[PDB]
Formats: structure tokens, sequence, C-alpha cells
């Protein structure tokens, strides 16, 4: 849900109450939401250095916008009931969206204050690049693993033609330690299967007669074996190959398959016991991240307050919502509530005559 | 967007914080002075140290 | 560009080319050229306008306490014959063309003022040149 | 130190209001205006002047409005100083663009009494 941020000059205590909700300067006769904001006490530090400052930490936010936005796209790319909306419940650290929102605190653990802002946001970009970082190593190797999921899926799909034959054949159906006896299996579908098992011998001879056994019979189409010399496999491959017979020289090992099976069981349970480290994961990192993600908001608002009404740092902060709809209301309001701050000068557009932010879903 | 006095107002915001500027600076510098003598103490106490060493 | 069957024609023609194209390099020189400039016998030889000399050799020019440029500056004071004026103008307005630094030294000199008297003269030709050399100092200025 | 740009008004009210904004407009105004004109350097334009200064101090801003102002329109290669030796040294120059108009009138003399020769014949 989209939240207004929007601070003015504080040049009367009173405007706590009209930041809570005082009808004076209400939003819509109290039909909107409005609330303060968490104001601490933070030094200035700098003023003209702090222009600049001022600069690449909105660069800096734009950044910090771009990876959450990332760790939100990739949340919704978890998948397993956890796609996009579903679970469009995220939690703020635990809590609701929302709840969070409406409740904004800070502290000051994460950051002594009496270091430099520039080192505190310098800092905070560290560690959301190595968040990030951590976020493109993890979804690397979760979508590789996937890929090889995926293959493994796919090697279980496909005609007799496009796929292994791992559980229909068995080993007896083929001659076993053979001299020059060569078991072929040629493909028939039962449009051919009587032309193929009577006419065997015309199909080229040197070829074990009676050979002609059905192995098994699939969906679209039989499976049969022809024994014949190493050689005549040759000439019995020319002639069928224009007769619907398709060639599939399968060969057959007890690990050739197995070993593929269990490993793709065993690739698919790693990756569900990575799945759940990797929900545990992002929902602990993307705790910190959204809370930075507010909290850098926050000092852009601080610092533009302080840059843009004086030598004290006493401005007034608050968060609004802004009924739905009656923006163009408020807007009106707004404005008539903020013209007289200066009332020399101040076209808005971002250049109002105020300070604000914005904060949605 | 400043009246004929808020111009003035501004003027004594970047001059004000000057003066913290100056002050922050000043303090610094007190803390370079510290650093300065306990450095230049202390390799002056290791000359005369060593020359008395040697002698005696 | 006429061309003849008497190979003797163009053989020699050729030959006379190449010739006093090594006679006008080995005269373009620095050496008699400051002497004459020294001893205020300034004809007009060609060597004056060679480029070359004012593109590699420019800098002989500046003698010791730029010896040259000032004592030139003393016989346009003295002389008064319109000839050796205009070519004594013309190497100090080529020779300033290419350093601004000695522009500066000059202007500090103030022999910008002798060629501003210089420039109203009974000989226009003399005025005319005195043109252009002030204008080579108004390059940039 | 303060510098006062050179613009023939235009898009003063626009252009400085752009400025507070981007900039925070903090400092004095500066005023000034010329009347009588010269046709502008690159058109010719025989346009007044006027100007409205708030310079500012720092150096970010220095370079940023720099870049804004140079890129809209101005002439902020002067830069005015505390020392007045610079200023006695400036009107010396402007005495000397009195030799200078002097000779420019020579040389407009001087092309145009030439070519009367080439065209009688």
């Amino acid at each position: 849900t989209e939240f207004w941020l929007i601070s003015a000059p504080g040049e009367k205590t009173c405007q706590q109450t009209w930041e809570k909700l005082h009808a004076a300067t209400t939003k819509n006769n109290n039909l909107a939401v409005s609330s303060k904001f968490n104001i601490p006490d933070l030094k200035v530090g700098t003023l003209d250095v702090l222009v600049g400052l001022s600069d690449e930490l909105a660069k800096l936010d734009a950044f910090v916008e771009g990876v959450v936005k990332k760790v939100a796209q990739y949340m919704a790319d978890v998948l397993e009931d956890s796609k996009d909306k579903v679970q469009e419940n995220l939690l703020a650290s635990g809590v609701d969206l929302v709840t969070y929102i409406t409740r904004f605190q800070w502290d000051m653990a994460k950051y002594p204050i009496k270091q430099s802002l520039k080192n505190i946001s310098e800092i905070i970009a560290k560690g959301v690049t190595q968040i990030d970082n951590d976020l493109k190593s993890r979804a690397s190797a979760y979508n590789n693993l996937k890929g090889n999921l995926q293959n493994l899926e796919r090697k279980n799909a496909g005609s007799l033609l496009t796929r292994s034959l791992a559980e229909i054949v068995k080993k007896d159906d083929f001659v076993l330690d053979s001299e020059y006896l060569v078991t072929l299996l040629v493909v028939v579908p039962k449009l051919n299967h009587n032309d193929w098992i009577k006419q065997y011998e015309t199909l080229a001879e040197m070829v074990v007669p009676r050979s002609s056994n059905v192995l098994s019979e699939d969906q679209d189409s039989y499976l049969c074996n022809v024994t014949l010399f190493r050689k005549a496999v040759d000439d019995f491959r020319h002639k069928a190959r224009e007769n619907k017979f398709i060639v599939r020289d399968f060969q057959y090992n007890e690990e050739e398959m197995k070993a593929d099976k269990e490993e793709m069981t065993r690739l698919s349970t790693d990756k569900k016991k990575q799945f759940g480290p990797l929900v545990r994961w992002l929902k602990v990192n993307f705790s910190e991240a959204f809370i930075a993600w507010i909290h850098i908001k926050a000092l852009r608002v601080f610092v533009e307050s302080v840059l843009r009404y004086g030598l004290p740092v006493n401005f007034q902060a608050m968060l609004l919502q802004p009924n739905k709809k009656s923006v163009k209301k408020l807007r009106e309001v707004l404005h008539e509530l903020y013209k007289h701050l200066d009332s020399s000068a101040a076209s808005q557009q971002e250049y109002y005559p105020y300070v604000y932010y914005k904060i949605d879903c | 967007a400043l009246s004929d006095a808020d111009v003035q107002k501004q003027i004594k915001h970047m001059m004000a914080f000057i003066e913290q500027e100056a002050n922050e600076k000043a303090e610094e510098i007190d803390a370079k002075a510290e650093e300065e003598f306990n450095i230049e103490k202390g390799r002056l106490v290791q000359t005369q140290r060593l020359k008395i060493m040697e002698y005696y | 560009q006429q061309k003849y069957d008497d190979e003797d024609i163009s053989e020699d023609i050729k030959f006379l080319l190449e010739k006093l194209g090594e006679s006008v390099q080995d005269l373009s020189s620095f050496d008699e050229y400051s002497s004459e400039l020294k001893s205020g016998r300034l004809e007009w030889s060609p060597v004056h306008k060679s480029e070359k000399f004012w593109r590699e050799n420019a800098v002989r020019l500046n003698e010791k306490n730029y010896e040259l440029l000032k004592i030139l500056t003393k016989l346009l004071e003295v002389s008064d014959d319109p000839q050796v004026l205009a070519v004594a103008a013309h190497d100090v307005g080529e020779y300033v063309r290419h350093y601004p630094r000695g522009k500066r030294v000059i202007e500090q000199l103030g022999g910008k003022q002798l060629v501003m008297n210089h420039m109203h003269h009974e000989d226009q030709q003399v005025r005319y040149n005195a043109l252009l050399a002030v204008q080579k100092l108004m390059v940039h200025n | 130190g303060f510098v006062a740009g050179v613009i023939n008004r235009e898009r003063i009210p626009t252009f400085e209001r752009m400025l507070w904004r981007v900039c925070r407009g903090n400092v004095f105004l500066r005023q000034a205006e010329i009347e009588n004109p010269l046709e502008d350097p690159v058109t010719g334009d025989y346009v007044h002047k006027s100007v409205f200064i708030i310079f500012f101090q720092g150096d970010q801003l220095k370079n940023r409005v720099k870049k804004i102002c140079e890129g809209f329109r101005a002439s902020l290669y002067p830069c005015p100083e505390t020392p007045q030796e610079r200023k006695e040294m400036a009107s010396g120059v402007n005495t000397r663009i009195d030799d200078l108009q002097m000779v420019l009138n020579q040389t407009e003399d001087h092309r145009q009494r030439v070519l009367q020769a080439a065209a009688k014949n």
C-alpha cells in the first residue's frame, strides 16, 4: 500500500498532533490515516560536503531499490506454494509489512550515530552489496541444480526414438555373451508389425530364423528385436528404414540406468533439503534488507529536512496514507498547508514546497 | 523562496555551521596536539634515554 | 610546364631546379642574417619570409637579454629608411606570431608604442606593414 | 569568490526558479542592469542586459551551478575577487581598449580604401 512521508519546518511543537490526526490540518476530514514518524537526534556532520553526500545517497537509494526489487522477484521465483501473489502476504522481519510500516521504530545499535553519516551509508552499502552477492550466488547454484533436475525429468520424456528404455526392457531379450549375434531393437508400429514379424527373412538373409519375437508394447508403436550377424545389421537397417521400422540400438546395463535414476532421486531430495534453507535465508535476509531500505529512506528525509530548513534540526516528519482516489483533494489541501511555509516562491513537479518521499508494496 | 530577511537567515546558516566546522577543526587540532605531544615526547625521551645509557 | 622533345632542355631545367633549391636552402641561415640585422643594413632577402626559419629557428632571435629584438627596436627608433623599417617590423611580427611569451616581453619593453607611432607615416607601405605587425600583436590581445 | 553571470535577461525568473529549487538559493541578491546594449557576440542581437545573481561559496555548488548556467546561458569567465589591484589593472586594460578600437578603425579604413583601386579596373 502506498505511503507518503512528509516533513515540515517545525516552527510549532503542536504540529505533533497535526501529524497524529488533528482535524484543522487533517486529510479528507479524518478519512485518511495520518501518523507521526520517528524523529531521533542525529548530528549534522557537514553541509557543503553534505550536498554531494545527499546526491550519492540518492544514487545508493536507487541501487537499494534495485537490489530489494531483485530480492522480491527472486522471492516470487522461490515457487512451491510461494510463487507470486501466492504468499502475497510477505512479512517485514516476522511482522506484517503494513504492521512495520505503520509502527516504524529506529534503533542505533545497527549503526552508531556518533560516526559520520557518510560512514554509516557506506557500511549499509557494503552490507547491501554483500547480501546482493549472496543472493546472486545462491540463485545461480539453485538454478543450476534446477536445470539438472529438469534435464533428468526430460530424460523420461520422448518417444522410443528420443528416449531410452530404462523401465520397459530386460537384459534377457538380448543375446548374452554373443560371438557374432547383434540384437538390434528395431521399433515397429502396429501398422507394420505383421509385415516385420512375417517378412523378416525377406528383409535380409544371414539372420537367425524365427527370431521375430515381440518384447513389449508402448502407447504408439510396438517393440521387438532382430538377432543376426554383425555385418547383416547394416543390410537389415538399410532395408528396414523405409518400411516404418525405426532403428534403435539400445544398450542395457544395470548401472547405466540405476545410477541415473538414483542420482535423479538424490538430486531432487538434496534440492529440497536446500530449498528449506533457501526459504529461511530469504526470510532472514530480506528482513534486514527491507529494514535498511526504510532506514535509508529515513536518512534521506532527515538530511533533506536539515538542508532545506535551517540551523536547528527541529523538523516534523510524518507518515501518511492518502485516501484512495482522493489524492487530488489532498493535493489541494496540502498545497494550501505548505505554500505558506515560504510564501515567496514556493510548478511543483518533484520540487514541492515541502519534503516528500514514497514507499509502496 | 526567501524573504528580505530569510536570505540573511540562510547566510547565518552557512556562517554558524562554519562556526561549528571551526569548533570541530579546533577540537581535532587539539587531538592532533595531544598525539603530536605523545609521539614527540616519546621520541625525545628515547633519544635522551639512549644517551644516558651509553654514557652510564 | 612547357615540355620539349630536346633532352637538354628538360635535363637542364630539372638540374637547375634542384641546384636552385640547394642554393636557396643554404642561403636560408641565421648567422649572416643576424650579422646584417646587427649592422642595420636590412635588404629584402628572401630568407626573411622563409617559413622554416620561424618554425624551428625562431628561438635564435632570443639572444642574451633579447639582444636582437631590443637592438631592432633601437634601430627602428633611429633609422628613417622605409624599407629597413618594413623589413625589421615584418621580422618582429613573424617572430611574435608564434611566441606569446615573447609577446608579453615586447609589450613590457614598449615597442608597441614605437610601432603605433610608425603606423602614421609618410610611406603608406610602412603604415600597412605596421598595421600587420600591430595586428599580429592583437592576436589574443 | 563571488561571481556574477552575464545574461541578456531572457528567462531569468524561470531559470533562477530552477536554480532555487535545485540548489536552495540562500545568498544575497546582486542586481544590475545595462541599457543601450551592444549586438550579441555570436548572433548580433541588440538586446539589453539584466542580472539577478545569488552565488554560493561551496565547491560542489560552484561546479554544478557553473555547469547548469554555462549550459543554459552565461559568461562565467570573469571572476571578481577581493583585491582592488586586479580591478585597477582591468581598468588599465579598459583604457587600452581605446587603442584597440583605434587599431580596428584603422583596419576598417584600410580594407575599405584598398577595394576601390581594384574596382576601378
